[PDB]
């Protein structure tokens, strides 16, 4: 994860799911700001081999406390070069 | 090590064949993994590009 090999990056930032496969330079403390005012998940793009962006949607974006309403489960596995993502959303 | 099916792996790390941690200079038991052969119209059947 230091630009010497290829690294898959998946971000779901409440609107459009974006998937990229780049030789990314990651920060010492990766983050996206929360109205959002930062984007520091990576610091460079170089010799990138794949990018995909989905359609928009709407999700939570603000700081709001309470009790949890949505359980969102995922499985991530890599078999013979195929990166398989499974998921289930439930109230 | 060898490759798993359909895996790609781009890397310019110079390959220490032995225990000499060269870490930036090619040498004995320290080579680059990427090699290139050339293609010429005068080459043989088995050495022409496909
Ligand atoms: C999430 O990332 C995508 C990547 O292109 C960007 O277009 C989108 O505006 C981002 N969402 C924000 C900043 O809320
Ligand atoms: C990868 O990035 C390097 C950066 O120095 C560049 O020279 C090279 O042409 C790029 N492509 C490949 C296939 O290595």
């Amino acid at each position: 994860l230091d630009s010497k090999t290829q690294s898959l990056l998946i971000v779901n930032n409440a609107t459009n799911v974006v998937i990229k496969v780049c030789e990314f330079q990651f920060c010492n403390d990766p983050f996206l700001g929360v109205m959002e005012s930062e984007f520091r998940v990576y610091s460079s793009a170089n010799n990138c081999t794949f990018e995909y962006v989905s359609q928009p949607f709407l999700m939570d974006l603000e700081g709001k406390q309470g009790n949890f309403k949505n359980l969102r489960e995922f499985v991530f596995k890599n078999i013979d070069g195929y990166f398989k993502i499974y998921s289930k959303h439930t109230p | 090590s060898n490759l798993k099916p359909f895996e790609r792996d781009i890397s310019t790390e110079i390959y220490q064949a032995g225990s000499t941690p060269c870490n930036g200079v090619e040498g004995f038991n320290c080579y680059f993994p990427l090699q290139s052969y050339g293609f010429q119209p005068t080459n043989g059947v088995g050495y022409q590009p496909y």
